[PDB]
């Protein structure tokens, strides 16, 4: 399944993921493509930060959804 | 910046994460 | 009852709906007025993107509410 990720510089990358892929696997793909260590990735979808141990389905992420990569905020995790 | 509250876009109402500075739905800036 | 749908260009569409109407039903009513296929519409209300398969009543959308219409590219 394709999903999009808006990266830190404003470009958009496309990932091929399983329909219920884990968030950890998604971060692993982003690391390979963009170079960001998974521990430094913070992904937002539908106003929520995506969590390890969940899958894309937990968030109703589907074909051609767009996720946003962001920095860690002070006071955030 | 700092973690703070989710924010409702004044254009479309969507409740956005504070790490985003433009609305996830309509791209309007939070601050104007 | 009437609800209102505001476009991002600031037009307000008036719709005639019932609490049991589905979000898809509402999108079809928007298509009748605006020509926009339902698969190009996102509706936002009270901070939430509304899901097809739910009703207005599931979202507590009462009379005279305003929804916001955000366009999208049709998903493939
Ligand atoms: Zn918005």
């Amino acid at each position: 399944m394709q999903i999009f990720v808006k990266t830190l510089t404003g470009k958009t990358i496309t990932l091929e993921v399983e329909p219920s892929d884990t968030i950890e696997n998604v971060k692993a793909k982003i690391q390979d493509k963009e170079g960001i260590p998974p521990d430094q990735q913070r992904l937002i979808f539908a106003g929520k930060q995506l969590e390890d141990g969940r899958t894309l389905s937990d968030y109703n992420i589907q074909k051609e959804s767009t996720l946003h990569l962001v920095l860690r905020l002070r006071g955030g995790d | 910046g700092h973690m703070g509250a989710q924010w409702n876009c004044t254009a479309c109402t969507f409740l956005n994460h504070p790490a985003l500075i433009r609305c996830e739905q309509c791209e309007m800036p939070r601050h104007f």
